[PDB]
């Protein structure tokens, strides 16, 4: 029970985005490093309780 | 133009019929069927491109 | 490398700084994006399988 006495800190990143102002930068040919970059969303939307 | 008009709307509304019957958990789906097909640089995927 | 301010750690944030050379921009000028600005739309052939209720699109 010694693990769960002191409250652990969750590091939430600062919310910033500039797609609404300059919609020209986001177009039909996006840049991605991995080719399996849409797998995690496609998994959640199909099976949420997993 | 009357014959060219009916030819275009009949082509679109037929394909949107069998596009509405695909699950979101897939490669070419409801949201991302325009991006993969387009091989240019339009401002925004709307109007005549879709 | 470590930095301190107000008796607390000062951390570096943002993107990874590169060594910008004169060649790195003018190779994109040499490239010019020479892809002829012509809206070529490629098709998708629908493929039927056991269920038939849901649709599945292939690349070719």
């Amino acid at each position: 029970s010694a693990w769960f006495i002191n409250a652990g800190m969750v590091n939430m990143p600062t919310l910033s985005c500039a797609n609404g102002y300059y919609p020209a930068l986001t177009n039909v040919n996006p840049y991605h490093r991995l080719d399996t970059w849409k797998d995690t969303l496609n998994h959640w939307v199909a099976y949420p309780d997993m | 133009l009357f014959y060219h008009s009916v030819a275009m709307i009949e082509s679109c509304y037929v394909e949107l019929g069998n596009v509405a019957r695909v699950s979101d958990s897939d490669a070419i789906n409801k949201y991302t069927f325009t991006e993969l097909s387009v091989q240019g640089r339009p401002v925004m995927n709307r109007g005549i491109i879709v | 490398a470590a930095m301190f301010s107000r008796n607390k750690p000062l951390y570096m944030t943002g993107g990874s700084v590169r060594t910008i050379a004169t060649g790195n921009y003018r190779d994109a000028a040499e490239r010019l994006r020479a892809m002829d600005e012509t809206l070529r739309l490629k098709p998708f052939k629908i493929t039927e399988k056991l269920d038939f209720r849901v649709a599945a699109y292939a690349i070719p």
